[PDB]
């Protein structure tokens, strides 16, 4: 069972996105569609460095979304964080 | 859209910041909760920046086998060519021009032969080789 | 004059081609002939002598007939296979070297990694005029001529692959047509690229299956040395069926796994060894005559060999094999050691490795 | 028929009392598991035969010396003198053997070909006994799930 | 058998709600809204 939790663990990443929670199927219909939504889509060194901008940086000179996050996050609350919905989704019709 | 350090990217790259990623990674996908994945995530940013900047102030204040096996091919294959470049094949295949269809299949035999003695002449040195470096 | 024996050999070639498999099965059956003979074979009695046993007699000389066709057959098994399968293999390689060559530059842009014996060596076959031999695409010199010469220099990658420049302008400027000299040894041995064919008799030698008909074919040679080699040859059944093929990767399939926990079993009987070899010696006496006292735990080489083999091998564990406790000061101590030594050796950690190769294969 | 030669035989009643095998549900699933597998039962059972029979040709041609069977000393009872009945032996009492064929054969201590012996004894424990029969028992029992 | 049984009893339990039957995806939608639909809305103290 031990084995199998592992090995269930990389499945599960290597066929999910961590932060959407999106199923790859819905991002492989373009070749490497999956990979390409996991690197520069949505990517959890990305949200990470992110993070440490916002630390770094100065409140006057936060954006409008960036002190939209910066706030979210002191009140720590996790709404701006995608849940299952994406850019894709959300622009559907006039992307595609 | 943002900037990200090319320090903060070799920080990252770094091996602690892997096991660092492994252990919650597989602690978050086995156990962590759903409600609390976010949360979760969150807490170990803070935690990695902190060992980032933690690890920026510590740190700043076979082929050999490989190359026996090309070399073993490489003088075991001269070994067979020297055959050839000896050029004195030429005189005995005189002889050959003018004698049988026994004889003819003969040599075609003795061709292939002489081709399997080379392989188990190189899969010898192959394993002297490996001794030498073994030893 | 040669036009006829590049027939014949052109003949003889897609014969054994043809004919591979079903020399490879008269070879088996060949096998379990020469094996099943050697199922009479007896001691006769200084050196001891081996000598075949029958009520007919003619079992003898067909041994000898049975080891000499198996050896033949053998050699013309590996022929049949340089004849048939030997060029797909090279057409193959020559066409991820043109891939590698050209899309990512492989031997122009990025360089092996020299860890890798298959990059190592095709950079031998660039330089070789006789390249694409078994490809289609013989313009894949062209190809990455004008995709990188401009940017890495159109001489230096001429000679980088052993190109030449004025073939191409006189054969799109006028030319004559003149009969050739068929006879001309010289040219006809020069032309033979000996740098592509040492090439693809490293590849030859290189590829697995080749490998493996020419181990066969040592063993059928050893045969005749001693005919209990011929043995080896049964194993052929286990590469012929497939469910024998997957018994056996079994095994290898979990390789990694399987040597990790053998490994920690050898620690754990060592450890078990190490408190042996302090507190219980004892209880390792293994003689019956009292005159002559067989100690196997002595020295911690012995202890360790007895613990390996004779306590792994027994189901109940170690306490099955050295002496009873009873009466003893340290009576308890050594029940928990015997009985910690079946649980954690005998009930778990085979139960690991059995289970580990049973699923594999499942 | 086993009715009929059961009247020249009383004994050759007790074939009837497979029949239940046949009414049961049950007993004639783990009838049919055996024959569920057949082919790979075949295969797996000639595969053993062929490894006890390269153990036997090893042992006839080096060890031989450790196959007496006989306690009393004027009559050498050698079980690997010939090839037939060396693997008949390794066939019978050395499968059967939970340990394997070195429970049985003569212990190695003290000899020249002591770590080649152990080493033999050590493989087949582990390709025969805890390898291949348990392939044939999961092979059974799997098929019955 | 029986032990599997009793953890995909306890699985079911608590991925399903037992009046509706609806899964605790359609509410997990919100945070906390399998709980809070269990709690506040369908729960089986409530209907006793
Ligand atoms: N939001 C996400 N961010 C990053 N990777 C994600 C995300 N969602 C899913 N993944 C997947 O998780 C995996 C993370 O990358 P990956 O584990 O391959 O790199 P790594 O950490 O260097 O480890 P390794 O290359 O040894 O597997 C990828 O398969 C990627 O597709
Ligand atoms: N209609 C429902 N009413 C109540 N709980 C429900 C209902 N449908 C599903 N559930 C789930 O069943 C479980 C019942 O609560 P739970 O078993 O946690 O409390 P408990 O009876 O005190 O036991 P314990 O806290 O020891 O597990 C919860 O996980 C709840 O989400
Ligand atoms: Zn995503
Ligand atoms: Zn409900």
């Amino acid at each position: 069972e031990l084995r199998d939790q592992q090995e269930q663990v990389k499945e599960d990443m290597e066929t999910k996105c961590f932060i959407c929670g999106i199923g790859n199927d819905y991002f492989d219909t373009v070749p490497h569609g999956f990979e390409t939504h996991t690197l520069q889509e949505h990517n959890l060194a990305n949200y990470l460095f992110f993070l440490m901008y916002l630390i770094n940086k100065d409140e006057t000179e936060h954006t409008g979304q960036e002190s939209y996050v910066w706030k979210m996050y002191q009140e720590r609350c996790w709404e701006f964080f995608p849940a299952g919905d994406c850019f894709r989704k959300q622009y559907e019709d006039q992307l595609n | 859209y943002f900037e990200i350090s090319e320090s903060s990217r070799t920080q990252w790259e770094k091996p602690q910041v892997k096991e660092s990623k492994r252990q919650f990674i597989f602690d978050v996908v086995n156990e962590g909760g759903e409600k609390e994945k976010m949360e979760l995530f969150v807490n170990f940013c803070e935690d990695t920046i902190f060992e980032m900047q933690l690890a920026a102030q510590i740190s700043e204040s076979s082929i050999l086998t490989v190359r026996s096996a090309l070399f073993a091919l490489r003088y075991n294959i001269l070994t067979l060519m020297r055959m050839l470049s000896l050029k004195s094949l030429k005189k005995q295949m005189k002889k050959v021009k003018k004698m049988t269809v026994k004889d003819m299949v003969t040599a075609f035999f003795s061709s292939y032969w002489s081709i399997f003695m080379t392989l188990l002449h190189f899969v010898a040195s192959v394993f002297r080789g490996f001794f030498r470096i073994i030893c | 004059f040669w036009k006829k024996i590049i027939a014949y050999q052109q003949k003889l070639l897609n014969y054994f081609a043809r004919n591979f498999y079903n020399m490879r099965m008269l070879a088996l059956f060949v096998a379990f002939a020469i094996n099943f003979i050697l199922l009479f074979y007896k001691v006769s009695t200084i050196a001891v002598h081996y000598v075949l046993e029958e009520s007919s007699g003619y079992m003898e000389p067909t041994l000898r007939i049975l080891a000499i066709l198996h050896t033949v057959i053998s050699f013309f098994c590996i022929i049949g296979y340089y004849c048939l399968k030997v060029p797909l293999v090279i057409f193959k390689r020559e066409k991820e070297v043109a891939r590698k060559l050209e899309f990512d530059g492989l031997y122009i842009t990025e360089q092996p990694s020299e860890d890798d014996i298959k990059g190592q060596w095709d950079r031998l076959v660039i330089n070789t005029q006789s390249f694409p031999n078994n490809y289609w695409d013989k313009f894949v010199k062209r190809k990455v001529m004008d995709k990188y010469g401009e940017f890495y220099g159109r001489d230096r990658i001429s000679e980088l692959l052993g190109m030449d420049k004025a073939a191409l302008d006189f054969s799109d400027a006028r030319e004559k047509k003149k009969p050739k000299k068929d006879s001309s040894l010289s040219a006809v041995l020069n032309s033979i690229d000996v740098k592509y064919q040492m090439w693809k008799l490293g590849v030859v030698f290189t590829d697995n299956s080749f490998l493996y008909l020419a181990w066969y074919m040592t063993m059928s040679v050893l045969g005749h040395y001693n005919n209990f080699f011929f043995a080896a040859h049964l194993l052929d059944i286990a590469m012929g069926f497939k469910t024998l093929r997957t018994i056996l990767s079994s095994v290898t399939h979990n390789g990694k796994q399987l040597v990790l926990t053998v490994g920690l079993l050898a620690v754990v009987v060592y450890l078990y060894t190490v408190v042996a070899f302090n507190f219980f010696r004892k209880f390792y006496n293994k003689s019956e005559d009292g005159d002559t006292p067989d100690m196997k735990c002595d020295d911690m080489l012995t202890c360790y060999m007895f613990h390996m083999y004779v306590g792994v091998r027994a189901g109940g564990g170690i306490g099955d094999e050295i002496e009873d406790p009873a009466g003893d000061e340290y009576e308890i101590y050594r029940i928990i050691f015997d009985i910690t030594f079946f649980f954690f050796v005998i009930v778990i950690l085979l139960a690991i490795i059995q289970g580990l190769i049973i699923d594999a294969f499942g």
